[PDB]
């Protein structure tokens, strides 16, 4: 008996291959950058494993059912799709996208029966539960019925009130579960997400030793968010003619003040890979940590519980 | 605590103030009293160690009584430096009120503990000083090993650096609130000091010594009239001496007693220890993560006709100092070394040349503690930088005075008037002349004096 | 009309000043750096403010008059109390301590009279309201009795009804008061909070350009965790040794691998002030994260509720 390893760690490193197979490494050079590195053991000794492998022949999809614990059939399958029909890279960049996709869903069911679970039930029935309470100190209260109604029109005359509940615990639900003219102006930028990895993938191409313009020119193709690219393309032209990097960098508000000075560091002392990898952990762990998500709930927790009170109160 | 019954203390005048090595420490009064003494020998069964104290004080002691000081140590609206002592005291005062309600005034220990040469040498070992007159000494104060730690630590901090096993020694100053100064060295645990923890202080003691120090012997007044001169059209000077020659001293007291009012005058310090009676000034103190020259590039940068540099040790400094020099500034600094090519090599080896240096460096001077038994002694012993020479051995040194140990005297050593000649003409040449043999011990009185 | 500002907000900036007054730093000095190391701008804007009045020689509890609306007469005669008797660096600690109580208290009451006693009054009596109301729905329910019984021997019976509500109380009172050998091994060592406070002090102190060796010389007298105090004061030894910076924090479990790694970098970058600052940004948003404070309090208050329902049926 053998398991996986977690939706983080199958992450970063299906990401960082896919990242450098599409950047034109050798696939056994590909492997020996993300084993070397690896942060956990059990990641670098694997991914070692599955270099040994690769380098006496066998396919990527044949190297990896040395560890179908880690790699499912599903996973292979499409790594071997990939390589039978010329699409390796484009397959480890959905699979990628998929392991971003599984670790992210997993963070944030699990996030908060445990306490999350707990926690949902307890928020999602607070307020109509209070709401119910008022409503039931007595009769003739704002809205209601005298009792000697027939029961069907007291229950319909109150389907306002059943209405003003059940509104209430969709909004509770909606968010628990998102959460976990200026035309320009509107369109999605660069996210953390997206630093994160394009911090991650350079790391990761540095440390493998391509140069800086290589791997900019790999990643300008590789961003997803376009914007981004379009900033990636802008920083890569200007360093290209000669800028340096911290100075392109310095031209957009996605790198902070401490990015640019870091960076800015490492051209001075050729340990830019270095500086990269660990901006990128920064990045990442400050990712999975990730405000906003907490106080736009409360803003519709009591802001729906004060709607139904004032609601039959008219 | 502990005696034998209330009364027999006050009876005799004697207290019991503590316990160590198997011994009882008595204050007594009357320690002539075999009697008194051989009764408390047999009614404690313990060894005594006898302290006198004035009679009034042990009366005072008994009636009174570590633990009133156990409780305002959790105070530390007391220990802040930030306040002024005179409000800080206040507090101890009141807060002690909490026992007995009244104020007592002057807790001696409350305060003791709250607000020329000490060596500490170990662990229980008895202190020895440097008295003005009786010079080595032995002394009765001892700490043992924890006592000793303390000591140190509030040295060490009062001093601003932090003692540890990681950073066992420590060469500081404590700033006296009377301005005053003192030299602390400083070692935690053994490492370092086998015989324990240790400490040494050499007292300044300061409000800066003047010109009238040619009562001390130390330099003659011809020789401060030289200088007087030198430094009113601004050469360049530098005192070098050995450790506690009397280098700060002696430059505090060159630009002391000039009349300074007139020009712009500009001090770069890693602590102050420059008191000046001038108006145009402005006084420069490294804090945190400063370089001493991030102050002097930024302060040259100015229009500073006098620029002194408390002591150069980052060369990194030294040479933005001897920049200012050929600019033409008037520099001003103080630099640890004992002869010519300890300073040379010391000023060398963070890469000024001694052209810049020696170049636009115009007069250095060597100060020295010189010992006879029981005096001491801080001597001016002796140096005119004439410049550079190309294919050389550099450095061209003319020396004005020697100092003479035997005789104690200060004598001219092929110093002619033609050589302090270098004047940019007649009547600044006759100025300095008449100050040569033309040109009250307070320092404000002293500068107030130089001023007319 | 004007309000004051968040109880996260003051917290920060009381903490901020505090700690770099009792470093002894001059006043003004002090204002225009925790002024220059906020993130929202009324903060920035008010302090520069607040500094402006003491460099024209006001006293702190006089400039901060100019703000009544954020600094109440409380905290200004505590300020001023201070500055008249020689301790402004031990009240501005203890307004430190004010503040991050306050703070605590109010996410803590809040999570699933001001507020928290409009709310805390609301949650005590709402059940045992729920509770009076059901029972009061007619005669002859479970466990009554019949009106005509004498009123003693009525009130009697229903004892536990009574209870069961008192209880009720007692329980949403204690969720509402709690919430808002080997010696060695049962000390209360570092937590996350003291982690937080230290990594803000010395962000605070290195921004403002204190140097590394006189941030730590203050900090490790304005610690409140004794066995913190004793490591700062090993970490400060080791550095006025000659030891690297990050070397002595990595003798010491509290500091992760993460934080040793990129304060690792700030010493090889000059950029240790910012590393710093974004360390302490993350830790006071993963404390104030730190949620277990509100499902345990829901446990108890529908379990009560229910608890007292089913007492009088059976």
């Amino acid at each position: 008996g053998f398991g996986g390893v977690e939706g983080k760690d199958i992450l970063v490193f299906t990401r960082q291959f896919a990242t450098m197979i599409d950047a034109g490494l050798p696939l056994v050079q590909c492997l020996d950058i993300l084993a070397s590195q690896m942060d956990n053991p059990s990641f670098k000794k694997v991914l070692f494993a599955i270099k040994s492998k690769v380098e006496q022949g066998s396919t990527f999809a044949d190297a990896l059912k040395e560890h179908p614990k880690v790699f499912d059939e599903l996973y292979v399958q499409l790594c071997a799709a990939g390589e039978v029909g010329g699409i390796l890279d484009a397959i480890l960049n959905r699979l990628a996208a998929y392991r971003e996709k599984n670790e992210k869903l997993k963070s944030k069911v699990k996030s908060a029966l445990v306490a999350i679970g707990v926690t949902a039930v307890l928020l999602l029935k607070v307020t109509p539960v209070f709401e119910k309470m008022f409503a039931d100190f007595g009769s003739e209260l704002p809205g209601p019925t005298q009792m000697i109604v027939n029961f069907s029109h007291m229950a319909q005359e109150y389907f306002f009130h059943v209405a003003g509940s059940i509104v209430a615990v969709v909004m509770s639900f909606t968010w628990s579960y998102r959460q976990p003219l200026f035309m320009p102006v509107f369109g999605p930028v660069l996210r953390k997400v997206a630093v994160a990895r394009f911090t991650r993938t350079l790391g990761t191409m540095i440390s493998s030793g391509v140069p800086i313009l290589d791997a900019l020119d790999v990643t300008a193709k590789t961003a997803g968010n376009r914007t981004v690219e379009d900033a990636i393309i802008y920083v890569r032209g200007k360093i290209a003619e000669g800028k340096n990097i911290a100075g392109p960098l310095a031209e957009t508000k996605v790198f902070p003040s401490m990015v640019v000075q870091m960076i800015g560091v490492g051209e001075a002392t050729g340990a830019m890979d270095t500086m990269l990898n660990k901006i990128a952990d920064f990045y990442d762990d400050e990712v999975d940590a990730a405000a906003m998500i907490e106080p736009v709930l409360m803003v519709f927790l009591g802001g729906v519980v004060g709607g139904f009170l004032i609601g039959m109160y008219l | 605590i502990k005696l034998v019954p209330k009364e027999v203390a006050e009876k005799h005048l004697v207290v019991p103030v503590n316990r160590a090595g198997p011994s009882l420490i008595v204050a007594m009064c009357d320690p002539s009293n075999i009697f008194a003494v051989d009764d408390l020998k047999f009614l404690t069964g313990y060894n005594i160690e006898t302290v006198v104290a004035s009679e009034v004080s042990i009366r005072e002691a008994i009636e009174r009584y570590k633990g009133p000081s156990l409780e305002d140590i959790v105070g530390d609206v007391g220990d802040d430096i930030e306040v002024t002592k005179e409000e800080t005291e206040n507090i101890d005062e009141m807060a002690k009120a909490a026992d007995d309600a009244p104020v007592v005034k002057l807790v001696n220990l409350i305060l003791m503990d709250a607000i020329s040469d000490i060596h500490v040498e170990p662990y229980e070992k008895d202190f020895r000083v440097r008295f003005r007159i009786d010079g080595v000494m032995y002394e009765v104060m001892r700490p043992p090993m924890k006592l000793r730690n303390a000591i140190t630590s509030r040295l060490k901090i009062m001093a601003s650096l932090d003692i540890s096993e990681r950073r066992l020694p420590q060469d500081g100053r404590i700033k006296i609130k009377m301005g005053g100064g003192k030299e602390m060295d400083f070692r935690v645990s053994v490492c370092p000091t086998l015989f324990g923890e240790k400490v040494v202080m050499r007292l300044l003691d300061k409000s800066n010594l003047q010109l009238d120090m040619t009562k001390l012997g130390f330099d003659a007044q011809p020789l401060a009239w030289f200088k007087e001169a030198i430094d009113r059209p601004y050469g360049m000077v530098l005192v070098t001496g050995p450790t506690g020659s009397g280098k700060t001293t002696t430059l505090y007291s060159a630009l002391s007693s000039l009349n300074g009012l007139d020009t712009n005058i500009c001090t770069a310090e890693d602590p102050v220890e420059f008191n000046f009676a001038g108006i145009n000034q402005v006084q420069m103190h490294d804090d945190i993560g400063l370089n001493f020259a991030a102050a002097l590039r930024s302060f040259l940068r100015q229009d500073p006709d006098i620029i002194m540099i408390g002591e150069i040790r980052d060369f990194e400094t030294a040479e933005i100092g001897v920049k200012a020099a050929l600019t033409g500034h008037l520099v001003l600094s103080t630099l640890h070394t004992n002869d010519a090519p300890g300073t040379v090599s010391r000023l060398l080896n963070m890469g000024i040349e001694p052209f810049l240096v020696t170049a636009s460096l115009n007069l250095i001077l060597a100060q020295r503690l010189a010992r006879r038994l029981c005096p001491a002694c801080k001597k001016p012993a002796e140096c005119r930088d004439c410049n550079d020479r190309g294919y050389r051995g550099r450095v061209a040194i003319y020396e004005v005075m020697p100092f003479w140990d035997g005789l104690k005297e200060l004598v001219i050593n092929g110093a002619s008037a033609a050589e302090l000649k270098q004047e940019a003409i007649r009547l600044g040449m006759s100025s300095l002349r008449m100050s040569g043999l033309r040109k009250a011990t307070t320092l404000e009185e002293v500068v107030g004096n130089t001023a007319p």
